RNA sequence: GUUAAUCUAGCUGUAACCAGUACCGAGAACGAACACACGUAGUCAAGGAGAGGAUCCUAAGGUUAGCGAGUGAACUAUAGC
RNA sequence: UGAGUAACGCUUGGGAGUGAGAAUCUCCCAAACCGAUUGACUAAGGUUUCCUGGACCAGGGUCGUCCUUCCAGGGUUAGUCUGGACCUAAGCUGAGGCUGAAAAGCGUAGGCGAUGGACAACAGGUUAAUAUUCCUGUACUUACAGUUAGACUGAUGGAGUG
RNA sequence: GGGUAGGUGGUAAGAACCUCAGAUCCGGAGAUUUCCGAAUGGAGCAAUCCGGUAGUUGGAAACAGCUAUCAUUAAUUGAUGAAUAAAUAGUCAAUUAAAGCAAUACGUGGUGAAGUGAAACAUCUCAGUAGCCACAGGAAAAGAAAACGAAUGUGAUUCCGUGUGUAGUGGCGAGCGAAAGCGGAACAGGCCAAACUUAUCAUUAGAUAGGGGUUGUAGGGCUUGCAAUGUGGACUUGAAAACGAUAGAAGAAGCUGUUGGAAAGCAGCGCGCAAAAGGGUGAUAGCCCCGUAUUUGAAAUUGUUUUCAUACCUAGCGAGAUCCCUGAGUAGCUCGGAAAACGUUAUUUUGAGUGAAUCUGCCCAGACCAUUGGGUAAGCCUAAAUACUAAUUAGUGACCGAUA
């Protein structure tokens, strides 16, 4: 499955207006990137995760 | 005719007429096989009967099985056994002749 | 050791050829799913002759009342032949 | 219960046959028929006086206490203190 | 493993289970809508002449090609000339 | 209607018998094709079509006392044969796992998978129908204990062979 | 338990029995419930094959009877344990859940066409329709205002009519089509996070379990007093009672004549009614039968409601003051898209990027600013009205009556 593991954040699936309107349906595919994390209980592990989450991991010192 | 099965030995009597109903069971329909069964009414009664005592022996908790816990027949079994006898011997000594 | 795995004798004229010899075949039927130690253990069991050689076959089943309106199908049954010493004979 | 019961005499009101009085000897409550003895009697011819069957309907008990041996209904509601259910004449009170 | 297990050779005894096993295997039982001139793996494969399983005739064995009986015109097919 | 027209899809002659009825069925005698086959054994398939007795609505390109049709009764017998209980190939499946909006897809260990590898039975006879299966005669194998003697065995793994 | 006098299911007569010591039959509750099948010991060509483990019996022993157990995954608990010393991964064991099916129906959610219309066609429509897929449920979803929207105003959601084929939107073509307001069915609103406080965690807690507190005419906490013992349910256990559902019991009244094969018709004279609904009976029956109206009744199982007790939750008016709290990768802003009636626009959602404030606040009233006014997001839960009926029972039809 290409959504994260932390959360559920799945692709988003719109269309591909280009000029003169023309409809082509299209994926959105979130950023999955391969930044770790540390429980809190060791265990590190190396997990898919997404940025928008990776930024709040960032600000709540989860690493 | 049930109670008077309820009141009789509900644990270990009953085993007995199981096994003996069991075998007059057979040898009625054995008797149906062939001829010589004039009462062809009796099968349907006896099976009729083992419903009732296992019905009890289901009841109770217990089970028909584990409760268990030749005139002639053994001398022609020896007499072919002995001829075994003659017809290997007969042959070993063949062999041991040969050679 | 229920012995529920001798279902019926038959009587044809083959049993008769056979069982008038000196070995004296006997024939039973026995349960689809039965075997020949079973059969073999039953028969000790219920007649008391320890029996030398078993063989069974079975009976494919086949169209049988052929054409009446209601056609049907035969039974499947297992035919087990049963040996004995030469000196002994039994009956059912 | 039942108005009609195997052995009880019974007469028939309509048919071929007018006051055919007789017994009963088999009754086939499914579908609703009766055996009287002495009527009907249909020659079978087998490839024998052998019995019809008479329906329900045209039956009709037979009073045998009153002087005018008339015919008459059946009540039930009449269960004797000292019996279970009984029949019982409309026009009359006699049991069975 | 020795305070003997395991194997080898022999003697006495015991046991050897489950399904298949018929018949057809094709100019009438299979695949062709059929008792249809078609198709379908492998095996055995006699004698004379002959290089031979070719070719002609026969053997072991096996079949009566499930509409006949006539006549012997035109005409058609097939052979012969 | 076309029409009682085309067609009836490779082959004979007779004697005796049966039967109400025979070209058509049974027997006999010839005759004519097959013979690297129309013969004999089996795999694949088909699924009782096999054997005996009976019947002649329908099916049979005619008829029929007869059929591979119908009805009643019957027949298939394994330590050694074909296959499981042993083995693996292509390949199939596939715990965890990988990837994929979803279903699913890919795939490791394991497991299956003969058309192949390894494994011990020959001859003859018998019934209407079975036969290395039943029977007769002679055999071998693989386990199991108990026993006599000898010997220290030596695998889930390594090697050789296969 | 009911219930009588026959019965052993249909093509079904005969043969042999059971039964009026109360069978069959009918209703409730039970037990048995081969094999395959989610299939689950291991396989597999579905309904077959091959086993392991622990007991017991037989046997001298292989071996055979007879019992139970043996899949995977997730959570929890315990034990064990690697490269590496400790630790984690992993492995083993124990206990508890589901995996599947179907009512071709209804619900939600993901994904998502084309034919066709436009008299062609791409924007558009068909259409968020069919289909594929996941997930339940007896109904679901939604939901208790950061609202409507123009006023001395309404006061959760849902559903029906109307507003109206309107305002608008649309290659302004085809077409699409609300939100208010109004009349109605039904009506309930509750609870956490955080301030503060308690106990304990090498208390580095930034964690675990308690108390407390739930919001807008702003509220709650913090300091101090008064009044309270009570309604209230979205709700736990018992007891009692009522009304039902599942077999059934009683259940009125007629003779005569003619045609006639048979009269129940037709005709004569009667009769009964809380029953002239219906079916059968040799032809069209109110009175021949079976029922119906009515009056009744349950050992056992089950439903709805009510009553009494029973827990848990729940209650009110004031005084002090720069005290503290009032849901952060959040609301916005930007790039690409969409839901909404709207073809992208206030409002609503979001794949990528950036990113605030804290009651003198934040958002809203179709771009936007000020004034005025309304409401307090970024956390959860919720019966009722609503949709649907393969199913059980009673019944209906200006519905079909064997080419329907
Ligand atoms: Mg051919
Ligand atoms: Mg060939
Ligand atoms: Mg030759
Ligand atoms: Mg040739
Ligand atoms: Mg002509
Ligand atoms: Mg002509
Ligand atoms: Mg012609
Ligand atoms: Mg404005």
């Amino acid at each position: 499955a290409k959504k994260d593991q932390l959360t559920l954040r799945g692709p988003l699936y719109g269309n591909n207006r280009s000029h003169s309107k023309t409809i082509t349906r299209r994926k959105w595919n979130v950023n999955l990137q391969p930044c770790k994390v540390k429980t809190a209980d060791g265990k590190t592990t190396r997990i898919l995760v997404s940025t928008r989450t990776l930024r709040t991991l960032k600000k709540h010192n989860r690493l | 005719t049930v109670a008077k099965e309820l009141r009789q030995k509900s644990s270990e009597e009953l085993v007995k007429l199981v096994i003996k109903l069991k075998g007059e069971l057979l040898e009625y329909r054995f008797k149906l096989a062939h001829g010589e069964l004039d009462k062809p009414h009796l099968i349907n009664q006896t099976r009729r009967l083992l419903a009732t005592i296992l019905t009890i022996l289901t009841e109770r908790k217990l089970n028909w099985q584990e409760e268990q816990a030749n005139e002639a027949a053994v001398n022609a079994w020896k007499q072919h056994l002995e001829a075994n006898k003659a017809k290997l011997l007969k042959s070993r000594a063949k062999r041991e002749d040969a050679s | 050791d229920v012995t529920n795995v001798l279902l019926k004798p038959v009587l044809t004229e083959k049993v008769y050829f056979n069982q008038m010899g000196e070995t004296k075949k006997y024939v039973f039927v026995v349960n689809p799913k039965a075997s020949k130690t079973r059969v073999k253990l039953a028969f000790e069991l219920v007649y008391g002759i320890k029996p030398l050689k078993v063989n069974t076959l079975i009976r494919k089943p086949t169209t049988i009342r052929g054409g009446s309106r209601f056609p049907g199908l035969s039974k499947l049954e297992k035919l087990a032949v049963i040996t004995l010493p030469k000196g002994i004979a039994i009956s059912v | 219960m039942q108005r009609i019961k195997k052995g009880d005499k019974v007469v028939v009101i309509t048919g071929k046959n007018k006051g055919g009085s007789g017994i009963v000897l088999k009754i086939m409550p499914a579908r609703q028929q009766a055996i009287v003895e002495g009527l009907n009697k249909v020659t079978r011819h087998k490839k024998v006086q052998q019995e019809a069957p008479i329906f329900l309907s045209k039956l009709a008990l037979f009073d045998q206490k009153a002087k005018q041996q008339t015919i008459g209904k059946i009540k039930y509601v009449m269960d004797p203190k000292t019996n279970k259910k009984t029949r019982v004449f409309k026009k009359s009170n006699n049991t069975l």
